[PDB]
Order: structure tokens, then C-alpha cells, then sequence
């Protein structure tokens, strides 16, 4: 009955994107004083069902240009990643407990982004390339100081396993330990993520909705949705990995109702940041990154190798 | 700048050090892997547009011949666990470490590139490509000498005189010339490898006093193309008047001290009977000598036309001597009556 | 970083120490050449222990 | 198998 | 409402076609038209481009906005207020709603 | 005056400034903490093996 | 407000931090070394049990 | 293998219902590339530069480097620190040191 | 039994039929995208987990990505598919039919922490080696 | 007002709230109570090895 | 480019072309003789610090 | 001899003979050159993890390591030789 639980794992969570989407629009709606959507509703949701209808009932055309084998797998591939990166995360139980899956994560995290590149390449317009390939700049300078963070901050709970980090926060948290690079974890999720400062990937204004354009329909319904499933599913990452919680065995449960509001209360904050901050600009997005937070993230880590000797401190 | 130019090239000297040094393979392997990355840039240096796919023909080959041998080695190991250097297990896995050297080596007929490589840079970046990169490979040959495959190794070791004879008649500008001639004395340092090592680094010491010789003549000179250095005679004559001694001493005629490795190479493949190859080695070598012949006629012997321009360039004296070269003459020359000497090396 | 045995963290076993332990105490003064014949049968055992 | 150098078969648990 | 301006025809369905419309401009107007998916709509919008209007004698004005696609809703202003065009789309989902 | 072009560089790049302090700073001061010699010691102590008697 | 105090409730954050971390870290170090006593305990009778099994098993196939 | 299997079979099944469904009219020129409206000049082909790979180089080797201090939480527990704390250090020096060498040639 | 990891090394074996040939450098990168994953499930298979994932991180997560930049520098219009040409096309059957002919014929966790610790030599010389390598790429692009 | 965004956001949490449930108890409900059992050793797993066949 | 002034036999080192038109070039006898004759000067037999 | 390994073996006789067989635009020669060290990797790696040969767990990441770092020298070759042409080996 273990497909079940799979199952269990995967239509719950299309169902959050889809909400995600509902929230999104409603809590960016009063950021800007205007309410969201909310005459379909009548609170707006039953929205999200009608608007996903409104696409795949609409046509999803082959574009003539477009080599079409590449242009159909890479939207695949977003979904499927997307929702893989879910299986070995402690909720609390894990639904696999692998040796360490906090590596798999990054694993899949960094294949994620080929995905875009394939995007923009089979869409053969113009914007898609010039937007798939500056997306991919910005996606790996990122991913650099993602993985060294988030190695410094796994010096301490000990392993590679994910359990155990809840074990590592049976009190004082792992953020004020070292918070600084929670900063800057925070912002390479804000960025790996391709969010608001962040933005250049859809590129907007800058590039007509990026490499996603030519994408009509369903594809383009995966891709939006694969976005949403990356930025929940950093945001939960980041809530096991820097705040923990008490957890009692014998109810499990009792963790878990913590645990989506820990999480939901990082989501809402990338909804928040989206309401308040200008693009960066592709230079300078990768500036302050090369220039500016890797060398911290470096000196933090030689900081973060050092203490447990120097405290004799060890995991 | 130099301070990052000696670095590489120090990187270098260690990148071969260290395949002198450790006797575990995987370091061996590093050995030649890190020696390849700090070769490339150094020929890039001036950087052409011809340079530029020169360095293209290096490193593919130089790469493809770093993973066969760390093929070779993998295999070795699947089937007798080790990594110590010593003998090799399994002759499948064998002749592709040979093969792998025979391209570092650029032995014939993997040879091609060399000829091409060479003409893709200047005379410093050639010489040390022509003498450094010929220790490292052989560094580790004479480390397994004692499981080689003789047929294996004797075949490449002929043709590798054959087609370094043929190629080298061929051709005008000297660095190709040079490149033949190197490709052919490889031909006689691999040769005698199976029966006797000793007689290698011998004749590898030779071959490298030699073409420090040449090279430093070269750019004495900045001749190249063998028209422009026919001109050298009225200028500087000294250095032409040389250039074809140190010629001569490439082709071992027998007063001279080119003629110490062939001359030691013959007996030791005498003691092992295979009287045949040495006769139709040494009949080559003469082959091998005549376009070092034909290009001393253009230079000293004979003087060819000078052009009127030269006239200015009479009055101002060559500069930045290099310090090494006289010695480096004199030792391959005269050094003959010293081959004894050569047990030092036991 | 050589040998199946010589020191190895927490001392974990090879899969093949014995033979190969045996087969190198067969092997030092014999040196190389000699090696192959009298301590075949050594290296054979080893063998067939890898594969 | 016959190429190059024998290979010994039947499943990769065995090993 | 639910309608939220997206750029980028294909991933968007009806067409607003505010404000007057010239010659050189219309080619790409018929562009755009022709890349929406189905089932595209479009709206024309004032007094604007249901007919020219204000500059209906003109060299470089093309009349209506219907000389080049197939209109739905029209939603007369000059500038229509933006009010009477809300009026406008709800209309158009009172057209939907019988499709 | 080298004191006063570190009021400079605090002026001009801070992010640089505070990292070569930290960098450093962990790699000078960790010979200093006794705490050490316990730290290397604790692992002896620690068996995954089994204590063949 | 002021700069310094910026850093200093920051860096008071961080030792906080690494104190209680240590704590509850060496005193997780030495459970674990507990555990281990404990498998180091348990060990040789399972390597009695793997015994006996193993040559049975060797037997019955041989048969 | 089994969740890989059920999740990428999940996505395909809604690629599936995604083309074989609207059962619409396709044709020329609505299928033509988008480009802003107007026409594309020409096909898309070489956005060169060497900013391009003159810093994603320096990415791939940084990511080379990460991978080899990937061993480190593991490694904190060997029994002989101050035999592996230099080298802890050592690597990430370099790595400080290889961007320093790049900070600064431009 | 399942012979699931032999099955694995023959996709594995695939992914190089149609990555060897060379039909445009794009679609060979899937070819390793494929063979990578392949491979990384394959050596998992013995359980040297760390390892199959640094692969699966360090090789596809950053490899094929910088030729995913290469092609952005080389393409050149109407790329070859697979089926675009008789040779290559003749060449990935060509592999089929040996292949086919074929088929018709824990320790790693402190194994890998020891690096550090236990063989500092190794450090050194991979040290130096990339850094210098970072010299050699600006001694080409500059 | 703004409280009226709290619908759109439940929803959310109760979705999440899913599986983290729906797992855990599977367990219990397989395992008979046990809360599962991890395996990250060869050594535990050697455990359940011993166990299965002792049942 | 500061070392390419110095050492002006570099600069007028590929002035020296071999092309062979007839009114530039000249024959051996010529050459070999006026270059005898450049020796004769007082200042050039040896390079200017020794003569 | 296990017939996987001869699978693998093979899988590098096919990424060399690609390497060599050798046509048009060069890029594809780097592709294949790192499908030949990926399968050398794997080769490796399976090796180790058989014989429980501890200490040389560390080799493959770094074979892996100075390998992939020439390949990662190689483009920026190709890209000089991009500069001049848009490439080709032809
Ligand atoms: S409607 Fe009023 S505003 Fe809009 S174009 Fe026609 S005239 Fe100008």
C-alpha cells in the first residue's frame, strides 16, 4: 500500500499549488490596497479550478518552428523534478528516509533548471533564447553558494541524513546559531527560485514572459505550476533546516500542524517580497552574488568548520 | 606577465617531478594531467590565429592519450587489485598503456600531431615542447620495462625511424624539420627499451643537450624558413659555422657525440642476438642524416644570395645572451671519448 | 594509498586481505622476477578471491 | 564471452 | 474578476484594442491576432477604433478596428469610462455564457 | 596610516572587510582553545569497531 | 537606530547560540557513545548466530 | 523507483490530456514564431560572448570544488584533526584564493 | 532476479549508442543526461550512494549545463536530429546491432572522510592543479 | 478586509497538513503501532534481519 | 612592446625578407665581399664595449 | 569477470570509436571525451565499492575531478576557435 502513500503525497500537494496561485494573487492584492480575486468564489476559491480548466480546454498549439520532441519532454521534466523533490522530506516522518537526501535535494534542484534551458532552446524564438540563457546564468551562480551554505550549515547537525536534523533543533533552533547564512539561504531560495528580485527568467516587462512564451496551454500550465511546486518546496526546506520544533512520538501530528505553518510562513513572505521589490538587472544580479555573498559565504565557512574543534563541539 | 608565466612553467616542472616521483599510478596519471593544463596556455603565449588551433591539435590528442592509459590502469587493477607501478597483469590491458605512451611519446604512427603542433609555435615554446614533455612519458616506460610486449614496442619503435626519416626529406622551414627529427630519434630511444634502459636515458641525454643546441641556434638567428636562415652566413657567421656542426652531430657521423647513443645502442641489441633490426635501424639513420645534409647547404657551405637590406642590420650586435648555450654545444659534440662515463648512470 | 591492506580507517577488512597478505609476505628478496614463479600460486588464491 | 577477454556470466548478485 | 493583463498572446485569450489604431501599425495588429490561441476574442474600445472616430479622415487611420479582425463587444467612449468598459467585459461574459 | 585606510576600506567595500576578518580570524584562533585537545580526544573514545580482547 | 548595537544583539545571538549548541551537542555525543556500549554488548552472540546459520546453510546446499 | 515511475507517468498523462483534447484548428501563420508582431528577421543563431563563459568556466570550477569539500562532515570525525584541519582550511583558501586571482585581473 | 542493474547498464550502453554518434552537440547532452542518470542509479546499486549523487549533482548539474552554453556559442542553423543524416543514423543502428549482439551472448562514509584526514597529499596537488587551472583559462581568454 | 484573505489561505495549510498525516499514521497502521523502523546501517538493517525470521 | 624596442635587430628582424627581386637582392660574391670590407672598420670587428 | 563490467568496458570502446570517428564541428568530440571519462568513472567506482578497498573511495571523485577540469579547459579552446570561424573541424 506504499502507492498510496505516494498518491497521498502527490494530489495534496497540486492541490497547494493551485491554492498557492489563489493566495498569491489574493495577499499581492492587498498589498496593493485592491482586493484579489473574488467574485468566482465566493472568497475567489473556487477560482483556481476554473482558471486551470480555462487553459487546458484551451488550444495548445505545435509551433511550426519548434523542433517538437525537445519542446513536449522539457515541460515534463519541470513537473516531474518538481514534485521529486518532495519524496525525502521529514514531515516528520519522511516518506523515505534516505542516507542523505538533503544532497538529492540539491541533485534535483540542479537539474531542474536544464529544463528551462531546453525550454528556450526548442521555442527557437528569439526571446526564448536570449531569456533561457540568461535564466541559466543567473540559476548556476547561484546554486554555487547555495551548495556551500547549506554545507556549513550541515557541519553542525552532524550528517547528510534529514531526520536528524530534527534531532539537531530539539531546542535552540539552528538559526541563531548561524543565521547569517539563513540570510543568505534565504535568498538563493529567492533566487534558484526565480522570485521577485530575482526575476529575470520570465523576464516580465524586460522580455515578454521570458522562455516561457511560446508555451500555449498545458505546457505552460506545468511550468507555472513546477514553479510553484519549487517555491513551497524550498520554503519548507528552509523551515525543517533553520526552525525547529518540539516532537513527540507518540503524536505526530501535533508536529506536522506546526510544521505547514512554519513553512507557510516563509511562502507568504516570498509574496510579500514580490510586492516590494524592483528586478536587479542581469549584471548586477550576478555582481553582488560573485562580488558580495560568496566571499562571506567562504569566510562563514571556514568560520563554521572551525568551531567544532575549536568548541570541542563535535556532532 | 613573467610572474605568471614562471609559475606555469615552474607548474610544469613539478607536473613532470612529480611522475618522477610517486610510484603510485593515480599520481602518475595526475602526474601527466596536471602537466597537460599548465602545458596548453604557455603555447599561447603571442597567441596567432594559427597558434590557436596548433594548441587544438595538442590537447585533443594529448587527452585522448590520457584516457586510454587511465582505462589501461583501471583495468590492470580489475585484474590484480594493485596500484603499484611493477608489473602489469593482463597484456589486454597492456599494449593500451603502451599505446596511450606511444602517443604521448608521439611515436609513429600516432605521430602526426607533432609535426603540425610544432609549426603552430615560436622556437621556446617548441624546444621546451620538443625536450620536457619527452621526460615524463619515458619516465614512466623505463618504470615498466620489465613487462613491455618487445614486438609491440620494436614495431612502433622502427616505423616511428621509417616515417621519421621520409618526412623529414620533405620539408623546408625547420621547425617541421626539427619535429622529424625528433619523431625519428624517439624511434631509437624506444627501441632498445625493452633490453636495456640504461642506454635509453643515455641517448635521452644526448637528444636533449642536441636539440637545446638547435633551438638556441634558432633563435640566435630567428631564422626559420630555410631560405631565411641561408642569409645568415655574412651575418654573425660564428653561429651558422655551428649550425652545421651540431647537424652533423644529429646525423652521428662517428667522431662526433650523436654517434655515442647509436654506437652503444648497437651493442646492446647485439648481445641479444636480433642482429637484423640494428642493420635495418642504421641504414635508416643515414636517411635521417641527409636532410640535416641538405639543410647545412643552405646555410654554411654554401652562401646563398643576401639581400641588400641586411647591410644596417650588420652594425648592431645580437643581445640578451643566453648563458647555457656554449656548454650545451660543446657537450654534444665533443663529448665522445666520454662515453664510459656513461655507467655513472648504471 | 597502496595495497589492499596497510592501514585503513577504523581498520575496516579488504574483501581480499588474506591472500594478499600472504602473497606479499611471499614476495620481498625474491624480488620481481623469481616472484613469478614460486609465489604463483599465492597470487593465484588472490585472484580468484577479486574475481 | 569470447571478445577481447572472457566475461563470466549469469547474474551480478553473485559477485 | 479574474482577468489579469498577461502579456504574450499565447498565453492570453481576449484582446483589448484601446486607443487609435494607424496604418504602419496594423500588419503587426493582424500579427498578433493570428498568434492567439483559440478561442481568441478581441474587444474594440472607444470611440477609438470602432470606426476611426475623432481621426476617421485621415491617410494613416484605418476606420475600424473591424477592417482587419473580427470584432466582438464594442465599448463606446472617448475615452470610454473605465467603468462603462467594465460594463463592457462583464457583457462579454454574458456572451460566453451562451457559447 | 595603515590604520586609517581600514576607515576607508570600512568606508568602501564593509561586506570584504567583515569576510577577511571572520576568514582569518577562524583560521588564527582555533590553536589557541584548549577545548581542542579534548575535541580530538572525545573521538578516541568513541568505538564503532568492536574492543577485541 | 544605532549601528553598533546592530552587531552587538547579532553577535550575542550567535554565542548564545553556539553555547547551547554545545551543550546539547557534547551531551547527545555521549548518549551515542552509550549506544554504542550497548551494540558493542549485543555483538557476539549475532556473530554466533551468523556462525551457526552460515555453516548450516553451507551444509545444507553442499548436500 | 516506483514514485519516479508514478510521477513522470502522472506528468505524461497530463501532457496526454493536454494536446488530445481541446480538438481544435490548427494552421499557418497562427503557428508561425511569435516575435513582438512583426515578423522575425531571421532564425535564431549566434548571441555570442565571451562574458558568457569567461565567469560560467570559473562555475564549473567552483563546482568541482564544492564537490570535494562535500566529504568534510564526515571527515570532521576522523580520530587526528589537526592532521586534516590545515587541509579543511587549505582547500577553501584556494578557493578564496582562485576567485581572488580572478577578482582582480578583470 | 531483476537483473535491474544489468538492464540499467544496457540503457546506460544506449545512451551511448546515441551519444557517441554525433548529431549536434544538444542531443548528445542528453545523451549523458540519460547515461548519467543511468549511471548514477547503477553504481547505486552497490549502494555507493555518495558517490552516484556526486555524479548526478557534480557532472549533470554542471557539465552539461556549460554545454548548454556551448551550443549558445556554436548551433549554426538547422541542427541534425538523430534521423537528419545517413551516417549517423547508420551509426546509432550500427551500435544497436552489437549491443544487441551482447545481450544475446557505511564503508564509503568514512572511505571518502579519510581524504582529508588520512591523505593530505592528494588535497595538495588537486588544490594547486584547479587553481592553476583558472590561471590557464585567463591566460586563454584574456 | 483583509481577514477575508484567511480562506484562501486554510485551504492551503490543510493540504500541506495531508500528507505529513497520511504518512505518519500509514506507518502506524503497517507497522502495528511500531512507528516504523529506519535502516541507515548495515548493522540495523541486520536487526530486522534477525527479526522477521524470529517472528 | 617596451622589450620589442629594445633590441632593434628584433624590429628590423623580418626587414631582411627573402623575396628575391633582382634590384634589392644581391649574389654571394658581393655580399660576402662588402661585408669583408665592413670588418675593416675600426669600430666593428667585436661588439663596442671590447673592441 | 561479471558481465556488467563487460558492459561497461564496452560502453567506453563506444565512447572512444565516437570520439574518433570524428566529423564536423568539433563539440561533439568534448561530449564524447566526457562520455569516456564518465564511463571510466563508473568503471572505477564499482570496482572500489566490490573489494571493500577502502582508502581508494576517494579516487573516483577525484579522477572525476581533474577530468572534468580538462574538459573544462577544452571549450574555452573551442570558444578561440569559435571566435574566428562560428566552428567546424572541417
Ligand atoms: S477615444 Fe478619445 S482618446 Fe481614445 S483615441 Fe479616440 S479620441 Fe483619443
Amino acid at each position: 500500500m506504499f502507492m498510496i502513500n505516494i498518491l497521498s503525497l502527490i494530489i495534496p500537494i497540486l492541490l497547494a499549488v493551485a491554492f498557492l496561485t489563489l493566495v498569491e494573487r489574493k495577499v499581492l492584492g492587498y498589498m496593493q490596497l485592491r482586493k484579489g480575486p473574488n467574485v468566482v468564489g465566493p472568497y475567489g476559491l473556487l477560482q483556481p479550478i476554473a482558471d486551470a480548466l480555462k487553459l487546458f480546454t484551451k488550444e495548445p498549439l505545435r509551433p511550426a518552428t519548434s523542433s517538437i520532441s525537445m519542446f513536449i519532454i522539457a515541460p515534463i521534466l519541470a513537473l516531474s523534478l518538481a514534485l521529486t523533490m518532495w519524496v525525502p522530506l521529514p514531515m516528520p516522518y519522511p516518506l523515505i528516509n534516505m542516507n542523505l537526501g538533503v544532497l538529492f535535494m540539491l541533485a534535483m534542484s540542479s537539474l531542474a533548471v536544464y529544463s528551462i534551458l531546453w525550454s528556450g532552446w526548442a521555442s527557437n524564438s528569439k526571446y526564448a533564447l536570449i531569456g533561457a540563457l540568461r535564466a541559466v546564468a543567473q540559476t548556476i551562480s547561484y546554486e554555487v553558494t547555495l551548495a556551500i551554505i547549506l554545507l556549513s550549515v550541515l557541519l553542525m547537525n552532524g550528517s547528510y541524513t534529514l531526520s536528524t536534523l530534527i534531532t539537531t533543533q530539539e531546542h535552540i533552533w539552528m538559526i541563531f546559531t548561524s543565521w547569517p547564512l539563513a540570510m543568505m539561504w534565504f535568498i538563493s531560495t529567492l533566487a534558484e527560485t526565480n522570485r521577485a528580485p530575482f526575476d529575470l527568467t520570465e523576464g516580465e516587462s524586460e522580455l515578454v514572459s521570458g522562455f516561457n512564451v511560446e508555451y500555449a496551454a498545458g505546457p505552460f500550465a506545468m511550468f507555472f505550476m513546477a514553479e510553484y511546486a519549487n517555491i513551497i518546496m524550498m520554503n519548507a526546506f528552509t523551515a525543517i533546516l533553520f526552525l525547529g520544533a518540539s516532537h513527540d512520538p507518540h503524536t505526530p501530528e501535533l508536529y506536522t500542524i506546526n510544521f505547514v505553518l512554519k513553512t507557510l510562513a516563509l511562502t507568504i513572505t516570498f509574496l510579500w517580497i514580490r510586492a516590494s521589490y524592483p528586478r536587479f538587472r542581469y549584471d548586477q544580479l550576478m555582481h553582488l552574488l560573485w562580488k558580495s555573498f560568496l566571499p562571506l559565504t567562504l569566510a562563514l565557512c571556514m568560520w563554521h568548520i572551525s568551531l567544532p574543534i575549536m568548541t570541542a563541539s563535535i556532532p | 606577465n613573467p610572474i605568471i608565466y614562471t609559475t606555469l612553467i615552474m607548474t610544469v616542472m613539478s607536473g613532470t617531478m612529480l611522475v618522477m616521483i610517486s610510484s603510485h599510478w593515480l599520481l602518475i596519471w595526475i602526474g601527466f594531467e596536471m602537466n597537460l593544463l599548465a602545458m596548453i596556455p604557455v603555447l599561447m603565449k603571442n597567441f596567432n590565429p594559427r597558434a590557436t588551433e596548433a594548441a587544438t591539435k595538442y590537447f585533443l590528442t594529448q587527452a585522448t592519450a590520457s584516457m586510454m592509459l587511465m582505462m589501461a590502469i583501471i583495468i590492470n587493477l580489475l585484474y590484480s587489485g594493485q596500484w603499484t607501478i611493477t608489473k602489469m597483469f593482463n597484456p589486454v590491458a597492456m599494449t593500451m598503456m603502451t599505446m596511450a605512451l606511444a602517443m604521448k611519446l608521439g611515436l609513429s604512427p600516432f605521430h602526426f600531431w607533432v609535426p603540425e603542433v610544432t609549426q603552430g609555435i615560436s622556437l621556446q615554446a617548441g624546444l621546451l615542447l620538443l625536450t620536457w614533455q619527452k621526460l615524463a612519458p619515458l619516465s614512466v616506460l623505463c618504470q615498466i620495462s620489465q613487462s613491455i610486449n618487445p614486438n609491440l614496442m620494436l614495431t612502433m619503435a622502427m616505423l616511428s625511424i621509417l616515417i621519421g626519416g621520409w618526412g623529414g626529406l620533405n620539408q623546408t622551414q625547420l621547425r617541421k624539420i626539427m619535429a622529424y627529427s625528433s619523431i625519428a630519434h624517439m624511434g631509437w630511444m624506444t627501441a632498445v627499451l625493452p633490453y636495456n634502459t640504461t642506454m635509453t636515458i643515455l641517448n635521452l641525454l644526448i637528444y636533449i643537450t642536441m636539440t637545446l643546441a638547435m633551438f638556441m641556434l634558432l633563435i640566435h638567428s630567428s631564422a626559420t624558413t630555410t631560405l631565411s636562415l641561408s642569409h645568415t652566413w655574412n651575418k654573425m657567421p660564428v653561429i651558422t659555422s655551428l649550425m652545421m656542426v651540431t647537424l652533423l652531430s644529429m646525423g652521428g657521423l662517428p667522431p662526433l657525440s650523436g654517434f655515442m647513443p647509436k654506437w652503444m645502442i648497437i651493442q646492446e641489441m647485439t648481445k641479444n642476438e636480433s642482429i637484423i633490426m640494428p642493420t635495418l635501424m642504421a641504414m635508416t639513420a643515414l636517411l635521417n642524416l641527409y636532410f640535416y645534409m641538405r639543410l647545412a647547404y643552405s646555410s654554411s657551405l654554401t652562401m646563398f644570395p643576401s639581400t641588400n637590406n641586411m647591410k644596417m642590420k650588420w652594425q648592431f650586435e645580437h643581445t640578451k645572451q643566453m648563458k647555457l648555450l656554449p656548454t650545451m654545444i660543446v657537450l654534444s659534440t665533443l663529448v665522445l671519448p666520454m662515453t664510459p662515463a656513461l655507467s655513472s648512470l648504471n | 594509498m597502496t595495497i589492499q591492506s596497510a592501514e585503513q580507517p577504523h581498520k575496516i577488512p579488504g574483501r581480499c586481505h588474506a591472500f594478499e597478505k600472504e602473497w606479499i609476505e611471499c614476495a620481498h628478496g625474491i624480488g620481481g622476477i623469481r616472484a613469478e614463479k614460486e609465489c604463483k600460486i599465492e597470487f593465484d588464491d588472490f585472484v580468484e578471491c577479486l574475481l | 564471452v569470447e571478445i577481447i577477454f572472457k566475461f563470466n556470466g549469469l547474474g551480478d548478485w553473485v559477485i | 474578476f479574474g482577468v489579469v493583463f498577461r502579456a504574450s498572446p499565447r498565453q492570453s485569450d481576449v484582446m483589448i484594442v484601446a486607443g487609435t489604431l494607424t496604418n504602419k501599425m496594423a500588419p503587426a495588429l493582424r500579427k498578433v491576432y493570428d498568434q492567439m490561441p483559440e478561442p481568441r476574442y478581441v474587444v474594440s474600445m472607444g470611440s477609438c477604433a470602432n470606426g476611426g472616430g475623432y481621426y476617421h479622415y485621415s491617410y494613416s487611420v484605418v476606420r475600424g478596428c473591424d477592417r482587419i479582425v473580427p470584432v466582438d463587444i464594442y465599448v463606446p467612449g472617448c475615452p470610454p469610462t473605465a467603468e462603462a468598459l467594465l460594463y463592457g467585459i462583464l457583457q462579454l461574459q454574458r456572451k460566453i455564457k451562451r457559447e | 596610516r595603515i590604520a586609517s585606510f581600514l576607515k576607508n576600506a570600512w568606508a568602501k567595500e564593509p561586506v570584504l572587510v567583515a569576510s577577511f576578518a571572520i576568514g582569518g580570524l577562524a583560521i588564527i584562533l582555533p590553536s589557541l582553545s584548549p577545548y581542542t585537545n579534548y575535541a580530538i580526544r572525545i573521538n578516541r573514545a568513541t568505538p564503532y569497531n568492536y574492543p577485541v580482547p | 537606530l544605532s549601528g553598533y548595537s546592530m552587531f552587538a544583539v547579532g553577535i550575542g545571538t550567535l554565542l548564545f547560540g553556539y553555547w547551547s549548541m554545545m551543550k546539547w551537542n557534547r551531551e547527545r555525543r555521549r548518549l551515542q557513545i552509550e549506544d554504542f556500549e550497548a551494540r558493542i554488548a549485543l555483538m557476539p552472540l549475532f556473530q554466533a548466530e551468523k556462525d551457526r546459520r552460515v555453516l548450516q546453510m553451507l551444509r545444507e546446499n553442499l548436500e | 523507483m516506483l514514485t519516479l515511475l508514478t510521477n513522470v507517468t502522472l506528468a505524461s498523462l497530463l501532457v496526454l490530456i493536454a494536446f488530445w483534447l481541446p480538438q481544435l484548428n490548427a494552421y499557418s501563420e497562427k503557428t508561425s514564431p511569435y516575435e513582438c508582431g512583426f515578423d522575425p528577421m531571421g532564425s535564431a543563431r549566434l548571441p555570442f560572448s565571451m562574458k558568457f563563459f569567461l565567469v560560467a568556466i570559473t562555475f564549473l570550477l567552483f563546482d568541482l570544488e564544492i564537490a570535494l569539500l562535500l566529504p568534510l562532515p564526515w571527515a570532521s570525525q576522523t580520530n587526528n584533526l589537526k592532521t586534516m584541519l590545515t587541509m579543511a582550511l587549505f582547500l577553501l583558501i584556494l578557493l578564496a584564493a582562485s576567485l581572488a586571482y580572478e577578482w582582480t585581473q578583470k | 532476479t531483476m537483473y535491474i542493474a544489468f538492464i540499467l547498464s544496457t540503457i546506460f550502453v544506449i545512451g551511448f549508442v546515441g551519444f557517441s554518434s554525433k548529431p549536434s552537440p544538444i542531443y548528445g547532452g542528453l545523451g549523458l543526461i540519460v547515461s548519467g542518470g543511468v549511471g548514477c542509479g547503477i553504481v547505486l546499486n552497490f549502494g555507493g550512494s555518495f558517490l552516484g549523487l556526486m555524479v548526478f549533482l557534480i557532472y549533470l548539474g554542471g557539465m552539461l549545463v556549460v554545454f548548454g552554453y556551448t551550443t549558445a556559442m556554436a548551433t549554426e542553423m538547422y541542427p541534425e536530429v538523430w534521423v537528419s543524416n545517413k551516417t549517423v543514423f547508420g551509426a546509432f543502428v550500427s551500435g544497436l546491432m552489437m549491443e544487441f549482439c551482447m545481450v544475446y551472448y557505511s564503508e564509503e562514509a568514512m572511505g571518502i572522510a579519510a581524504l582529508y584526514s588520512y591523505g593530505t597529499w592528494l588535497v595538495i596537488v588537486t588544490g594547486w592543479s584547479l587553481l592553476i587551472g583558472v590561471v590557464v583559462i585567463m591566460e586563454i581568454t584574456r | 478586509m483583509w481577514f477575508e484573505i484567511l480562506p484562501g489561505i486554510a485551504v492551503m495549510a490543510a493540504c500541506l497538513f495531508i500528507p505529513g498525516m497520511a504518512t505518519a499514521h500509514i506507518h502506524k497502521f503497517t507497522n502495528g503501532g511500531k512507528e516504523k523502523r529506519v535502516a541507515h546501517f548495515s548493522y540495523q538493517w541486520n536487526l530486522m534481519e534477525r527479526d522477521r525470521r524470529i517472528s | 612592446l617596451r622589450m620589442l624596442v629594445q633590441n632593434k635587430l628584433e624590429v628590423l628582424n623580418y626587414t631582411t625578407i627573402p623575396v628575391y627581386l633582382p634590384e634589392i637582392t644581391i649574389g654571394a660574391h658581393q655580399s660576402d665581399r662588402v661585408f669583408q670590407k665592413f670588418t675593416e672598420l675600426p669600430g666593428r670587428k667585436y661588439s663596442p664595449g671590447y673592441n | 569477470m561479471p558481465l556488467v563490467y563487460m558492459n561497461i568496458i564496452m560502453a567506453f570502446a563506444i565512447a572512444l570509436a565516437g570520439l574518433l570517428m570524428y566529423r564536423s564541428h568539433l563539440m561533439s568530440s568534448l561530449l564524447c571525451l566526457e562520455g569516456m571519462m564518465l564511463s571510466l568513472f563508473i568503471m572505477s567506482t564499482l570496482i572500489i565499492l566490490n573489494t571493500h578497498f577502502t582508502l581508494a573511495n576517494m579516487m573516483p571523485i577525484i579522477l572525476l575531478v581533474f577530468a572534468a577540469c580538462e574538459a573544462a579547459l577544452g571549450l574555452s579552446l573551442l570558444v578561440m576557435v569559435s571566435n574566428t570561424y562560428g566552428t567546424d573541424y572541417v
